[PDB]
Formats: structure tokens, C-alpha cells, sequence
């Protein structure tokens, strides 16, 4: 191969990638008797793929991979998916190396496109991906669900038990600080909120509101002493109804979305 | 050696002496008796096989000195390839199982450029073709078989010889036993201390149930990062799950005989 | 049906004697290298590290009267194994941590000759460049850095830099899109620079970033205002209860 | 260094030989089994890893002896289930280092036990 | 520049130009006054000494667009030869006084083929021989000093020729009053709140 | 950009002179001072970092004058002793860029001051 | 600069020499002793390390001297004991650099002491 032509084929979105090397370069070279060449090789490609993240754990994705001529400009070498677009990409049936998605489906086309130095041709395959939502459920949803029912129990012990009802919401407002704290080690640092920093927002809001109202009654059973215990046979049922009608709108939500 | 297996990688690392043996008809040579072993620098004058390993992440072969390679003639023309190689090859891994799980890693080992119609692969003295095993010594591991196979894979350019060398790993669990499932069981068993407080003493009862519920709560989210972000729940996950209700269940308690005693 | 040969026994004639040791024009004037840059992204940039990492198309030109040809009017394009047949310039970038030229399946270098002599040689590139930052303001800073690209052995007088195209000469960078960071402003440089071995030239390339500041918000902020708030509930916990006080 | 000493010798049937080891043993995690009689090479049994468990048998032997370890007591057993005439000999029980060679080789054994003789 | 200082490893990573000159008469020219700067590839075609770092950890010489080395003949057959190099070296730190400690690394050059008898260094400069210690970007030290140093180094296999540059590092205790000692003070002095909170409060003083 | 404001200039023995700075000098690290006699090339005579303190000298001049700065006023002092006449120039103070190149050569410098007489 | 200072010599047997360090010496993490009886070169005897006790000798006192160090007291030690007449000489205490070369060549230790004097 090091004697013969070969097109200068690269990959737009590669970052960093391997021509595997190993027990001789892992290479095909095959010459038919009226001059046709194949040519085949082994890469490892990890290819830029820009996504966005407004739906974080209920998103969906198309990473793209775009390759072309490097040098030869559109009038001198052009590419064209061996036997025709929809057949010329092929996935291996136990290739899905994939943990947290499930890879749909991908499309292939091509483009023309212009540069400093000239048009060329590229080819186009779009791998698209949905993430799959039940690894975060256990690790973030279902504690954060917990801490905020965690916090209305304590509704339900006596007025005057202040030391009690205190360590209750200023423990589960640390469980929410913390749940937020590593809630963000998941991702890049994004400039905007995800679909699970609502969620988490919203839980720590009904928490922060479940100590307040332990400050209200605090007050109000010392300034004007008593009906002030309505306030807890209120908040006792309205806080789970109001949680439940928030679960009832985001999932609703996220699940068409 | 297989030096390290990795679950959030998906991986591992294998050692290995490889050794390729075939006639060559225009090596054959006669008047010298002995099995010619020449310099390794001769492999880049010779022909040699195109094999490679299709799971292979990355590997490479060692080079300290003068790189790893062996060739030995002989007078019929046979000639012995030996190399010493590293590979970090993928193994996905069913965690459903986990930390009591046992594990089916193998090496793929194909021609890339030549077809059965070309080259054919087989096992030098079958099933005693590869050794060592006996000297694998993974800490999380222990390897109850391994096992050779031999079969022709077909892909759109053609037919091509494949050898599969695997090993059965079951994980040794003293050490899941020592970390994470006796403390779990000891702060359970914490819980139950709050049953002995007297009713009365609401601050005690309370910050010992929360704080119980916490340190689960805090035992549950550590694990996770030692390990892939695999969509499904593990044995351990269900019976760190299974401890969270029950110290859950174990303030719901408190939360019940309190507002039984001050309220109703 | 004769030009395959035809162009051969030309580009033979053109290496035939050519030497590599040799800058064009040597012992003459310097020689005039534009150069060309399209800013394929920018990857992370590290406060940590003071560094910043660049992927990028790099070309240059410059004319070599040698390679000149008249039989062939095509803008020759080449295997890239001639640019190891050919004097390229050793430009350097002068600020860079870790870098190298991509060869995901051949090495990405462009050679393209043209009838009078002016070679059009490309590469892509990803760099890591060290990037100083004043965090005295961080989180709410704005940050300039560049990269800065040189001769390494050639002085002025051997070899002139210039920004092909002027202030049009780099693309891409209206483009680029960073999490922590938005690209106000970019600016192109051309200098010479003093050493006791002699003056050497120089182009530079500057970015100015503003930062995003809602991960900031969302980060660092919330939290701390509301431990903050959350203190304040002690001045109307009843005075009596000692234990929820100072807990 | 390690010392070994044997048990189980004498005339045979079935039989179980056992081998004690002592001092440190974590330099040769394998133990393996020799036997050898008058006019012969010495010949590999079989062998077994400290704290592996696993576990290779001479096709002279295989199917019919197995090789067992305890690694409190610091016990290595090798069960002669089977035993035919031909199987006469002092069976030696050895050590080998973690970087030896091939376990076929009785060279690659560094410290060697006393022997049992068996007649059959 | 050096990158960084890490206690962590006991090292420190450098980046310089590093420059050699030599006399080799079978180079030398006539009939051209010019100083040929001939292309950094003749180096692969000419002898050039073996220097070699004996504390690096590693290293690497830069090589985008080029491998960064440089060639120029002088006409009565002086070389000077020049490469851009990045390297990891060892420093052993003594940290009994950790924040107001006072480091002292080296990166010591020396031939390794050829001994004494073969090739001698020296320092083109004396004192001036090294520059831009000036520039130095070390948030953790500051550079109070440097000096050179030059002496032949006995082994069996010979006496070598040997050079080496010093660098004297003193910590920044900044950081250090604000993320150690602060929390430390003021942790102690919120425990003395205890004596001010009423006895009777057991919870309280406890907790 | 930056501003160099410089003071101090006169006749003089012993002396002081003063520079401070404005705008990005986070840019522009290493502030140097120059001199230029009558009817000849300007002259090199030191540097000073920020935030460094490091400092380096014309070898003329080395132990008979100093440099130093005040990092948070943004101002940089030069000292002088055993004046004599052929220090005599308007005395200079410029300013560098983070990537320019070497110290002794003004035209690395991007920013200068008034230039001050100094006189005796 | 490191400073060494020596003490104990004189005419004997056995015997001590006692030899004491001050400075900066974990630049200097080897001690190493040297002789020289009249009209010969100066051989060496042994070394010690600093907070790693490592030793090693010359052959010709191997088993009859050894060298032994105080960190505390910044002192290092060597036994004279057993003494032959072949020992008479000036004894030399001295450092090296944790980079110089071999331990047997005295080009490579910095700081030397007294040399002082043993007999029989
Ligand atoms: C890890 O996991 C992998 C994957 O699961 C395991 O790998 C499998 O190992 C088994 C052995 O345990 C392999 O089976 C053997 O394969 C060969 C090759 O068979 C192929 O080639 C034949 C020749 O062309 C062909 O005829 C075969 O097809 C016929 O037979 C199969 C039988 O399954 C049948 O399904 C077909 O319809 C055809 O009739 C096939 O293409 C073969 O030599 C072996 O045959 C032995 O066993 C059979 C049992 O019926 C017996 O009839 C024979 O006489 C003979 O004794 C045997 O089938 C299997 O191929 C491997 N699979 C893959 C995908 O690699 C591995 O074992 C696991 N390791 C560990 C340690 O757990
Ligand atoms: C990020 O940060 C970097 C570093 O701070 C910024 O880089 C700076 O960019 C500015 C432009 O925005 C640069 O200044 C320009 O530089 C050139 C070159 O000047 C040099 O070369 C000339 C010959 O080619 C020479 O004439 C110059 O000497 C004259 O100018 C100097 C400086 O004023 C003066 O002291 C002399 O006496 C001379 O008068 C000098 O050697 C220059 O062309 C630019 O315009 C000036 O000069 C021309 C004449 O050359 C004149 O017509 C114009 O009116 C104008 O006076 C201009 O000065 C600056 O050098 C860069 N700094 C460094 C260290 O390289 C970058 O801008 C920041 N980027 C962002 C995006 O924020
Ligand atoms: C992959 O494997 C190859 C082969 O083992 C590695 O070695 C490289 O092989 C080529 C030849 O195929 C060497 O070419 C050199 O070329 C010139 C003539 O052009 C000549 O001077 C030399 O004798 C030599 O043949 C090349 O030097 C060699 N490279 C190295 C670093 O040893 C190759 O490096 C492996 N990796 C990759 C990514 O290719
Ligand atoms: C050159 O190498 C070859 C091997 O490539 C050597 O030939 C081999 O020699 C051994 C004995 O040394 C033979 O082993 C015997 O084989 C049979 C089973 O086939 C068995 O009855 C015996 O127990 C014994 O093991 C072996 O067969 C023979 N051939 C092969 C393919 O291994 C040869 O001796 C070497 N020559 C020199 C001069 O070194
Ligand atoms: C080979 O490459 C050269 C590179 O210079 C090509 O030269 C091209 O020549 C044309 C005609 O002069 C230039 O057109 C420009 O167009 C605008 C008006 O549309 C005007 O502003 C300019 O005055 C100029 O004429 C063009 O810039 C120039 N370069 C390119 C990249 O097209 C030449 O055409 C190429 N030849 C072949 C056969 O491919
Ligand atoms: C990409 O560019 C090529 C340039 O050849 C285009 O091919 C031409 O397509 C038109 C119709 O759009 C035909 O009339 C021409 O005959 C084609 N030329 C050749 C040489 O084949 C091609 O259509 C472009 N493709 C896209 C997607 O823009």
C-alpha cells in the first residue's frame, strides 16, 4: 500500500483516533484483473458530536460523522456509498457498546461544501441515540422524591418539639444542597438549567418550604397563643397533594417531549 | 498475566507470549543441520501472517532493549513467529449480577487481509495450545475454566478464519463483604437502637433515625461512581434498597408512636 | 491520454536536482510566507491547567520558483509524501503545551503546486496552548489569550511572515460555540521579535472570551445565599430552645 | 526459603498423598508433584496455585488423580484414586517461584521435599 | 517557562530552547560569508553531541510542522545547534517545614557516550549562559535564585563532563493562610463558644 | 493598552525614580527601564516582573543601581548610587508583552513613558 | 555551605572515630570515609545515606569497620574495630550530592574534613 495511490481520506469530526497497528498494520489490499482497487483498514475514531442538553436524563441525539478527501477538491475526487445510501452502512448486530443509550437508528447522506481551498464532497452517517432514563431515576430522582416526602413527616410530630421538627428541615435542606452539589458532576459545565436541575429545584423549594412552615408555627404559638395548630392539619395534606400535581405535570411532560 | 479487569471501562488487560508457526517452501534449506534462530530484525525481510485481534481496544508490542520478536528456521522451511504482546481488549460485562457475578471475557483472534480461501488458523496441540493460565493472579477474580474455540466468520469481502481463547471469571466477594455489605447491616442494626430511647426523648429518637437514613442515603450514592452508569438496577442496589425502606420504615415508627402519644 | 507521462517526466524534472537543505531564493531576499488559518473548535479551556486546547485547518503559501511548470495548466495537487521532497517552512507555535498533526488515516498534509511556482501546503492541527488567566475577578472576568506563531530557525532576513488576506485570513472563530465562554472579539498581529541570535517574525492570534455566568449561578451562588437564608431562621426560632439554636 | 515435607508413602487401590509447607510461601504461589522410580526421568504429575485454586494434570494421570490444597493448614493433597502398577516411584513434592519457566520442568522448582516411595 | 511544581511526585516540568555550539573543521567553508542556516533535516546528516539530562523523568522535543531544531554554520566550521524541549525532572523537596519551606531544584547535563577525554562543557557566557528565568509563571514559588555550575563526575566506565542549573524556590504562604489556617483558627475559636452557652445546655455544648 | 507615568527626573549622590502603570497590565508582566544619551542609541539598564520581583540588569550598572515595585500601587522604583557623569540620559520606562522576546532589545517593548531627564 | 568536623583519632584494637555535619544537608544525602596512609592515594573506606541507612564498604575493612549515623545529632560514625597495622592513615569524613557519580571516587564528594590521624 506504501507503493501504490490511495485516496486521502479523513475524518472532519475525529479528535483523536487509532489506525490499528498491531501484528502488522491491520490493512486489506485487493486488485481485480481490470485494475479495480479495495482497500480496508481498522480505525478506532472518537469523533466530535455536538448535543444539546435541555432534556438532560430524557434526551435524544444524532452524533454526526463526516469524512471526506483531505487534499483532492470536489473536481477531482468524489465519494459515493458503495452499493447505494441505505445499504452502504452497517452495524454490527453485538456492536452496541453502548451503557446509558440505545442507539435508534442512523441516516447517511452527503454534502458539497467550500473552504479556503477549494469545494469538496463529504460523506454524512448520523447515529441517532436516546439516553436510557433508569440510571438516574435510582441515583438522583428517587432521593431527591425521598428527601422531599422525607421532610413532611415531620409535620405530623407535636408542636412543641422544636429541637425535632429543626434537625428534620435542616437535615433534608443539606440532603437537597448535596444532591444539587453532585447532580453536576454529571455533565460539562452548562450555562443553562437541564430538565433535572428543574426537577431538583422544585424538590429543594417544597423542602425549604417544609422548614418555613415549621418557622411559622414556631412563631405564631409564641406570638398570639390555639388555632395555629390548622396550620400543620393543613400543610399535612396539601404539601403531598402539591408534590404529587408537580410529579403528575413534569413526567407528563418529559414523556412527550 | 491478565493485569487488570475493568467494570466502568469495559475492559481488560492481557499479556501474553503469541506464537505463529507455518511453512514458508522458499525457506526450506539444506547442508546444516541445526534450527537456524536468527536476529528479530529479520521479521521486516520475512512474510508473516496478518493476524490481529478484532476486540482489541489497544495494544502494542514490548520494545525495551529491542523489540520483542523471535523467528527460528529449520531446514524444512517452518518457520516459528513469536511475539510479546499487551492488549487492552473490551468485555462487556451483565452487572446485573453484581458484586456476585461471574464474567465471560475473551480474544478474538482473526486474518484480516486473507480469507479462508488463503490462510487457516488452528491450535498447536489443541486444548493444550495455551498455557499460563495457572499464573493469573486478579484480585477480584478467580478463573474457573477457560476455554479454546475455532470457527469461520463471514463478512461482505469474505470468509475468514477466527480462534477464540475465553475465560470464565467469578468475582471473590470477602472483599464487597468487608466494605460495603456489613457497614450497611451495622448502621441497619444502628436504626434499631432508637426502639430502646424512651418515646419521650423526641431529639434523640429523631436525630438518630435521620442520621441513619442519611449515611445510607450517603452509602448508596458513593457506590456508583466506582462503577459504569448502567441503566438497571444490581443486586447490591436492591439490597441497599431494600435496607433504605427498612430504616425509612424505622422513622415512619417514630413518626407513628409520636403523634399516637402527643396528638391521638 | 499521453499527459499521465507527460506530467510525470515534469514533476521528475522539477525534484531532479532540487535540494531540501535550501530555503527559496537562498542568499537572496527573504521569502514571503502567508499563512491561513479555519478554526475547525476550541476544546476545553482550563482555569486549572492555564491552558487552552485548538483544533484547526493551517495553510501556507509561498512561491518556489524551482517547482515552476508550463506544460500542465492544472493547480497540481500531490501525494502528501512530496512535502518530505520539499522545503516547507519550520513555523512553530511558540506558546503551545501539546500538540500533533492528525492521521486518522493518512497524515492530514496538503501539497498543491501551481504553474508559477507557488506551493499551497496545509495541515491539521490540534494544539494545547498555555493560556494565563486573572482570575483577581473570576467568576466575573473576561479572558485574552493567544496563539502566537514563529520562525523557528530563519531570521527576517531569511523569511517574512504575513497574514494572508488581511484581517479576513482566519474563519471559524465567528463560529465556535463554548460552554463557560463566548468569543467577543478576535484580533490578528503581525510583528518581529528580538533575540541574541537575531530578529525573527512572527504572527499572532488572540481571542478575547467573556464568561457565561449562569453556571456559575446555578454552581456556587444559590447554595451559598441560601445556607445564607437558611441561618436567618434562628432569629425566629423561640429564644427558650436552646438546642435548635445552636444546632 | 520453604521447607516441604511429604505423607501417604508406603505400599498401596486408592491413596492419598499430602504435602506441608511452611516459611514464605507467597514467593512460590505454585506447588507441583514429581515422581520418579529407578531407570527413568523424573515426571510432572500435576500442580496447584496457593490461593487460585487452579489446577493442570499430567495426561498420564488425568481423570484419574486430583490435586487439592488447604491453604490454612499450608496442606497440598493430590488423591491417587486409581492406582495401576506402572505407577510405582517417589512422588516429590516442589515449589516453584512466581517467574519460573513452564510447569512441565522439574529445573523450574526451587525447593524440593524429601519423597514418598509407593509400591503397587 | 516551568509548568508546575507538584510535591505529589517530587519533580517539576520545564520548557526551553536549548543550545549547543561546537567546532567541527570538516565543516568548514569558503568563498561564502554568509552564516548557512540550512534546513533543521541536515542534523540527522551531521555529528552532534549526545547531552542528555541525568534527572528528567521524561521528555520530549516538540515537532509540529517541523521537529523544532536548528542548524547554522558558521564559516570557519562553528555549529550551533538548538532544540525546543519540554521535560519532567525529579526533585527531591524537603517538606519539615512544609508552608514556609525553601526548595532547591536542578536539572544537571551531561554527555553519555563520550567522557572527559572525548568532550568538555562550558557555560557560552559564564553567568549569562541562561535567560528568561525572568518569566516565570509559578503561582505555589517564587524564584529567589539561580547559578551554574560546571565539574567533571566520576564512574567506572570514565570521568564525564557535566553542567547544571539551579533554581531556588520560596512558597507563596498565601494560599495556604486562607485554606488551612483560617478554617483552623476559627474552627478553635468557635469552640470556645461552648464556655459562653449555659452549662445546663448539655445538648448544645455537646453537639 | 497601557500608561506608563514616570517621575523623579533632575538633576542629582544618590537618587530615585518612580513609574507607575494603567489599564491591562496583566498583559504586559515584565516593566523594563531604558536610557538614552544624546546623540546615541538607547540603552538597555534593567527589568522587573509582576508579581515575580525577579530582576535583571545592564552589567554597567549591576550593583550600582536597583529595581523594585509596589504590585498593588502598580508602580515600579529604580534606585541609583555613585552617580556619575556618564549615566547622565533621559531615562525611560517601558513595558513588555507576555510572549515578546528578549530583554535587552527595546524594540520587544510596546508602551513607554515621558522619558525623564536625569542630569550632573 | 555544609560544614564537617571530625574527632576521636590517635594512636589505639579497637577504636572510634566520630565525625560530625551541619548545614543544609538533604542536598548532601551521602556520607562516605576516605583514608590515606603517607606517600599512597586516598582510598576509600565506606559510605553511609541519611534517613535511609544504607551502607556499603571496601572490601579491604569489610566485617572489620562499620558506619553508623544520628540524625538527631547530625553525626556519623565509623568503628574502628579489629585494627591491622595496614590501617594506619589519615581518615578523611566527607559528603556527596545526591547526583554525583560512583560512591568509590573521592573527585565526587564537595565537603572534607580534618583527616584525622590512627595508629598502631
Ligand atoms: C463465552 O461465550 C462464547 C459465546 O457464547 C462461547 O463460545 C462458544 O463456545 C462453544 C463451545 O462451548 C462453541 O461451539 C463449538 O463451535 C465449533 C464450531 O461450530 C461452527 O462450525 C461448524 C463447522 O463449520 C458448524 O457445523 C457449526 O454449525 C453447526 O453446529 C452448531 C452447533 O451449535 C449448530 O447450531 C448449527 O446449526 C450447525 O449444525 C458452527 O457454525 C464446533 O467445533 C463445536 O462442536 C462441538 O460441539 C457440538 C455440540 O452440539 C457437537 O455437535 C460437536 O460434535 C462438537 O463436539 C461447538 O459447537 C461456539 O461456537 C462458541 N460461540 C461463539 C459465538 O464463539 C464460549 O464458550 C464462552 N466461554 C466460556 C469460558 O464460558
Ligand atoms: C490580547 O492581548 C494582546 C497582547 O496584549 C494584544 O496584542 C496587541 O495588539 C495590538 C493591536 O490591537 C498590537 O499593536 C499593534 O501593533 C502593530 C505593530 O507595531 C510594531 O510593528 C510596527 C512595524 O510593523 C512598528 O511600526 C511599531 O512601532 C510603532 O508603534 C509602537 C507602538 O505604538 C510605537 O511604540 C513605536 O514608536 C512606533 O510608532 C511596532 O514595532 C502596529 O501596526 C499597530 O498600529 C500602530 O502602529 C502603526 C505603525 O506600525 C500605526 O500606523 C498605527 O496608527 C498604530 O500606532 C498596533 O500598535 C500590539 O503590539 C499587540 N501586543 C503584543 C504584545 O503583540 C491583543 O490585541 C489582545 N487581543 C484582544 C482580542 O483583546
Ligand atoms: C506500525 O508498525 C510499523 C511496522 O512495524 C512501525 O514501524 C515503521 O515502519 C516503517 C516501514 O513500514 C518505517 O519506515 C522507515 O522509512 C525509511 C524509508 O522511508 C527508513 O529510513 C527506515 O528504515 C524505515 O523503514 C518506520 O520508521 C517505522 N517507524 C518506527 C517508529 O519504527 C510503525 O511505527 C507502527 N505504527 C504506525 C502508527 O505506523
Ligand atoms: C529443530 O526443531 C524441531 C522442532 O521444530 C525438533 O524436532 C522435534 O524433536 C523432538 C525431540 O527433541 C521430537 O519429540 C519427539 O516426538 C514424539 C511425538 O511426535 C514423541 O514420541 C517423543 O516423546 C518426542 O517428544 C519431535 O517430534 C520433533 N518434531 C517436532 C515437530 O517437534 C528438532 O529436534 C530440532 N533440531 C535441532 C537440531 O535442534
Ligand atoms: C488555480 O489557483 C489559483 C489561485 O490563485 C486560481 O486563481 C484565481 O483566479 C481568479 C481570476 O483572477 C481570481 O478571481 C478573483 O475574483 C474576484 C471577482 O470574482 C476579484 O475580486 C479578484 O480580482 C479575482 O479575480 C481568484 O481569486 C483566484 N483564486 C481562486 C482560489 O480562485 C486559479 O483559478 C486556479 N486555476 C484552476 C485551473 O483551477
Ligand atoms: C455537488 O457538486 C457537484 C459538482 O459536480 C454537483 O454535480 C452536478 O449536479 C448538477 C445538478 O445539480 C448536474 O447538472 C451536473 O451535471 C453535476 N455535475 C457533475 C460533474 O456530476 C452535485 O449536484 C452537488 N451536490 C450537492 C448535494 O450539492
Amino acid at each position: 500500500a506504501s507503493k501504490i495511490w490511495t485516496p486521502d481520506t479523513f475524518f472532519h469530526n475525529g479528535k483523536k483516533s487509532i489506525a490499528h497497528n498491531m501484528t502488522t498494520p491491520n490493512k486489506l489490499l485487493r486488485l481485480e484483473d481490470d485494475g479495480t482497487l479495495l482497500y480496508t483498514m481498522r480505525l478506532t475514531i472518537s469523533a466530535e458530536c455536538p448535543m444539546q442538553l435541555e432534556d438532560f436524563p430524557m434526551d435524544a441525539h444524532a452524533c454526526p460523522l463526516k469524512f471526506g478527501s483531505y487534499a483532492y477538491p470536489n473536481s477531482e475526487v468524489v465519494y459515493v456509498w458503495t452499493n447505494g445510501s441505505t445499504k452502504s452502512v452497517v452495524v454490527a448486530e453485538d456492536g452496541s457498546r453502548l451503557n446509558q443509550y440505545h442507539l435508534m437508528g442512523q441516516t447517511v447522506g452527503t454534502e458539497n461544501i467550500s473552504t479556503s481551498t477549494g469545494e469538496y464532497t463529504i460523506m454524512t452517517a448520523h447515529f441517532h441515540l436516546k439516553r436510557k432514563i433508569g440510571y438516574f431515576v435510582i441515583q438522583t430522582y428517587l432521593p431527591c422524591i425521598m428527601t422531599v416526602i422525607l421532610s413532611q413527616v415531620s409535620f405530623w410530630l407535636n408542636r412543641e418539639s422544636v429541637p425535632a421538627r429543626t434537625v428534620f428541615g435542616v437535615t433534608t435542606v443539606l440532603t437537597m444542597t448535596t444532591l444539587s452539589i453532585s447532580a453536576r458532576n454529571s455533565l460539562p459545565k452548562v450555562a443553562y438549567a437541564t430538565a433535572m436541575d428543574w426537577f431538583i429545584a422544585v424538590c429543594y423549594a417544597f423542602v425549604f418550604s417544609a422548614l418555613i412552615e415549621f418557622a411559622t408555627v414556631n412563631y405564631f404559638t409564641k406570638s398570639q397563643p390555639a388555632s395555629i395548630s390548622k396550620i400543620d392539619k393543613m400543610s399535612r395534606i396539601v404539601f403531598p397533594v402539591l408534590f404529587g400535581t408537580f410529579n403528575l405535570v413534569y413526567w407528563a411532560t418529559y414523556l412527550n417531549r | 498475566s491478565i493485569d487488570m479487569v475493568s467494570e466502568v471501562n469495559m475492559d481488560y488487560t492481557l499479556t501474553m507470549y503469541f506464537q505463529q508457526y507455518w511453512r514458508d517452501k522458499r525457506l526450506a534449506y539444506s547442508g546444516i543441520p541445526l534450527n537456524l534462530t536468527l536476529d528479530n530484525r529479520v521479521a521486516d525481510q520475512l512474510w508473516v501472517p496478518d493476524t490481529y485481534f478484532l476486540n482489541d481496544k489497544k495494544s502494542f508490542v514490548h520494545g525495551v532493549t529491542v523489540k520483542n520478536r523471535m523467528i527460528r528456521l529449520h531446514p524444512d522451511g517452518t518457520v516459528l513467529y513469536g511475539l510479546r504482546i499487551t492488549t487492552t481488549a473490551a468485555c462487556m460485562m451483565d452487572l446485573r449480577r453484581y458484586p456476585l457475578d461471574e464474567q465471560n471475557c475473551t480474544l478474538e483472534i482473526e486474518s484480516y487481509g486473507y480469507t479462508t480461501d488463503d490462510i487457516e488458523f488452528y491450535w498447536r496441540g489443541g486444548d493444550k495450545a495455551v498455557t499460563g493460565v495457572e499464573r493469573i493472579e486478579l484480585p477480584q477474580f478467580s478463573i474457573v475454566e477457560h476455554r479454546l474455540v475455532s470457527r469461520n466468520v463471514v463478512f461482505a469481502t469474505g470468509a475468514y478464519p477466527r480462534l477464540s481463547l475465553s475465560f470464565r471469571l467469578k468475582r471473590n466477594i470477602g472483599y464487597f463483604i468487608l466494605q460495603t455489605y456489613m457497614p450497611s447491616i451495622l448502621i441497619t442494626i444502628l436504626s434499631w437502637v432508637s426502639f430502646w430511647i424512651n418515646y419521650d426523648a423526641s431529639a434523640a429518637r429523631v436525630a438518630l433515625g435521620i442520621t441513619t437514613v442519611l449515611t445510607m442515603t450517603t452509602i448508596n450514592t458513593h457506590l456508583r461512581e466506582t462503577l459504569p452508569k448502567i441503566p438497571y438496577v444490581k443486586a447490591i442496589d436492591m439490597y441497599l434498597m431494600g435496607c433504605f425502606v427498612f430504616v425509612f420504615l424505622a422513622l415512619l415508627e417514630y413518626a407513628f408512636v409520636n403523634y399516637i402519644f402527643f396528638s391521638q | 491520454p499521453g499527459n499521465m507521462s507527460f506530467v510525470k517526466e515534469t514533476v521528475d524534472k522539477l525534484l531532479k536536482g532540487y535540494d531540501i537543505r535550501l530555503r527559496p531564493d537562498f542568499g537572496g531576499p527573504p521569502v514571503c510566507v502567508g499563512m491561513n488559518i479555519d478554526i475547525a473548535s476550541i476544546d476545553m479551556v482550563s482555569e486549572v491547567n492555564m491552558d487552552y486546547t485548538l483544533t484547526m485547518y493551517f495553510q501556507q503559501y509561498w512561491r518556489d520558483k524551482r517547482l515552476a511548470y508550463s506544460g500542465i495548466p492544472l493547480n497540481l495537487t500531490l501525494d502528501n509524501r512530496v512535502a518530505d521532497q520539499l522545503w516547507v517552512p519550520d513555523t512553530y507555535f511558540l506558546n503551545d503545551k501539546k500538540s500533533f498533526v492528525h492521521g486518522v488515516t493518512v497524515k492530514n498534509r496538503m501539497i498543491r503546486l501551481h504553474p508559477d511556482g507557488t506551493v499551497l501546503y496545509g495541515l491539521r492541527i490540534t494544539t494545547t496552548a498555555a493560556c494565563m488567566m486573572d482570575l483577581r475577578r473570576y467568576p466575573l472576568d473576561e479572558q485574552n489569550c493567544t496563539l502566537e506563531i514563529e520562525s523557528y530557525g530563519y531570521t527576517t532576513d531569511d523569511i517574512e511572515f504575513y497574514w494572508r488576506g488581511g484581517d479576513k485570513a482566519v474563519t471559524g472563530v465567528e463560529r465556535i460555540e463554548l460552554p463557560q465562554f463566548s468569543i467577543v472579539e478576535h484580533r490578528l498581529v503581525s510583528r518581529n521579535v528580538v533575540f541574541a541570535t537575531g530578529a525573527y517574525p512572527r504572527l499572532s492570534l488572540s481571542f478575547r472570551l467573556k464568561r457565561n455566568i449562569g453556571y456559575f449561578i446555578l454552581q456556587t451562588y444559590m447554595p451559598s445565599i441560601l445556607i445564607t437564608i437558611l441561618s436567618w431562621v434562628s432569629f425566629w426560632i423561640n429564644y427558650d430552645a436552646s438546642a435548635a439554636r445552636v444546632a | 526459603q520453604v521447607q516441604l515435607v511429604e505423607s501417604g508413602g508406603g505400599l498401596v487401590g486408592s491413596l492419598r498423598l499430602s504435602c506441608a509447607a511452611s516459611g514464605h510461601t507467597f514467593n512460590y504461589p505454585i506447588m507441583g508433584w514429581f515422581r520418579q522410580a529407578p531407570g527413568k526421568e523424573r515426571e510432572f504429575v500435576g500442580a496447584i496455585s496457593w490461593s487460585g485454586g487452579s489446577t493442570s494434570y499430567a495426561d498420564s494421570v488425568k481423570d484419574r488423580f486430583t490435586i487439592s490444597r488447604d491453604n490454612a493448614k499450608n496442606t497440598v493433597y493430590l488423591e491417587m484414586n486409581n492406582l495401576k502398577p506402572e505407577d510405582t516411584a517417589v512422588y516429590y513434592c516442589a515449589a516453584k517461584g512466581r517467574y519460573s519457566g513452564g510447569l512441565y520442568y522439574p529445573t523450574n522448582y526451587d525447593y524440593w521435599g524429601q519423597g514418598t516411595q509407593v509400591t503397587v
